């Protein structure tokens, strides 16, 4: 079949940057059309017939190429233009995409905001304690937050999510979960979260005491 | 206007049938094709075949003639049945109209499909405190099977510095994620804060008021 392969597969741009991305065909095509992908909502129709914008789809967005090698350029990288852009061949069957080129907004260093969240009473009465630690808006992606009991270092009982990057501000948000019985949360007193981070000078800990 | 939207099942069981609806309006599906499109999880985007104006259709080989497309005009359906579905099929699954170029022009929102044995489960909400300016809460959305859930903040109506995390997978085979805002610690003696809750699969509809412990 006609496989399309995309590089980069993962990119980072500087805001206002020139950003080029290619897609190569196994077989020749008379045109390519591309699309943007937003955290896996819906992709949205970006180029078609290679270099036609689709409504709605700002100037600074172009396409180029012709039989086995084409590519999408942004002319300036904005913050809204952070996706992952798909190619697309439907000149011969089966249709085929590419596998993706996930852009990325390179923005200034931003430390996070660090909350702590105690288990609700609600939840300790059905039998387990989960323990939340928040880090709000920051940049790079790159963290570390290690989990300490009456000051003891945790491992293997905590789960983290990471956000994709804000659409307006480009930076991310982290949750680290601690999770443990009831029973084995009220063996111990002091619950804190260490977070070691680049825009932090040292680490920041934010901790609670049962009661 | 062109619009497009999928009706299909949450979870399905491996070896038995997935049937999806996509329910068009703003066009004529005897003039028109409509494509269907997956994307598994964290992956790329697969097309799966096509059912042309004329009733004609084409598919993905690999699909190894599990799949069957078919239309009513009048009743403004296609109708994608796959049939022995495996772990892999697992996907968002999305109807298309094809357009300029012959391209996908117009989608349906897409409809997440789990293929797995496990029991449906709903899941618990538990509140995220506003400890005692700028103030961070939340809901924990625990222990639901299988994916998705959504979570909107007064019915819509707060959506600044709102962030609802990726659930993770927890190992009971469960998943979890929590939503939380920031929100003006001023703001907290006289704005209600409620976390709506819908997970599809269980019909479960929840509404949680957080507030300071
Ligand atoms: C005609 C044809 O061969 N269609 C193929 C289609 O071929 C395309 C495709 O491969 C594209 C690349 O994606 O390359 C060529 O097309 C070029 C450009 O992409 C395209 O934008 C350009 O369009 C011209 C247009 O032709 C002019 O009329 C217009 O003024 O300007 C535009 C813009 O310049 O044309 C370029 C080439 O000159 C290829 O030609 O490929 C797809 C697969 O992706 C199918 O194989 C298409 O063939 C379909 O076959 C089925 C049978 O299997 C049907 O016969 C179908 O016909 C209908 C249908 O039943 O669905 C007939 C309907 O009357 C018609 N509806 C209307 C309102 O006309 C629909 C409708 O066109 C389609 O459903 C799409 O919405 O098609 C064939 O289309």
């Amino acid at each position: 079949e006609n496989v399309l392969t995309q590089s980069p597969a993962i990119m980072s741009a500087s805001p206002g940057e020139k950003v080029t991305m290619t897609c190569s065909a196994s077989s020749s095509v008379n045109y390519m059309h591309w699309y943007q992908q937003k955290s896996s909502t819906s992709p949205k129709l970006w180029i078609y017939d290679t270099s036609k914008l689709a409504s709605g789809v700002p100037g600074r967005f172009s396409g180029s190429g012709s039989g086995n090698s084409y590519s999408l350029t942004i002319r300036t990288m904005e913050a809204e233009d952070v996706a992952t852009y798909f190619c697309f061949q439907a000149s011969g069957y089966p249709l085929t995409f590419g596998g993706g080129t996930k852009l990325e907004l390179k923005r200034t260093v931003a430390a996070p905001s660090v909350f702590i969240f105690p288990p609700s009473d609600e939840q300790l009465k059905s039998g387990t304690a989960s323990v939340v630690c928040l880090l709000n808006n920051f940049y790079p992606r790159e963290a570390k937050v290690q989990w300490k009991v009456d000051n003891a270092l945790q491992s293997g009982n905590s789960q983290e999510s990471v956000t994709e990057q804000d659409s307006k501000d480009s930076t991310y948000s982290l949750s680290s979960t601690l999770t443990l019985s009831k029973a084995d949360y009220e063996k111990h007193k002091v619950y804190a979260c260490e977070v070691t981070h680049q825009g932090l000078s040292s680490p920041v800990t934010k901790s609670f005491n049962r009661g | 206007q062109v619009q497009l939207k999928e009706s299909g099942p949450g979870l399905v069981a491996p070896s038995q049938s997935l049937s999806i609806t996509c329910t068009v309006s703003g066009f004529s599906l005897n003039s028109y094709g409509v494509s269907w499109v997956r994307q598994p999880p964290g992956k790329g985007l697969e097309w799966l075949g096509v059912i042309w104006g004329d009733g004609s259709t084409n598919y993905h080989s690999a699909l190894m003639s599990r799949l069957r497309i078919s239309k009513d005009n009048s009743k403004r359906q296609v109708f994608l049945k796959l049939n022995s579905l495996q772990t892999d099929d697992t996907a968002t699954y999305y109807c298309t109209k094809p357009g300029s170029g012959y391209a996908f022009a117009y989608w349906g929102q897409g409809t997440l499909v789990t293929v797995s044995s496990a029991s449906t489960k709903g899941p618990s909400v538990f509140p995220l405190a506003p400890s005692s300016g700028t103030a961070a809460l939340g809901c924990l959305v625990k222990d639901y099977f299988p994916e998705p859930v959504t979570v909107s903040w007064n019915s819509g109506a707060l959506t600044s510095g709102v962030h609802t995390f990726p659930a993770v997978l927890q190992s009971s085979g469960l998943y979890s994620l929590s939503s939380v805002v920031t929100v003006p610690s001023s703001s907290l003696g006289t704005q209600t804060y409620i976390c709506n809750v819908n997970h599809k699969p269980s019909n479960t509809k929840v509404d949680k008021k957080v507030e300071p412990a």
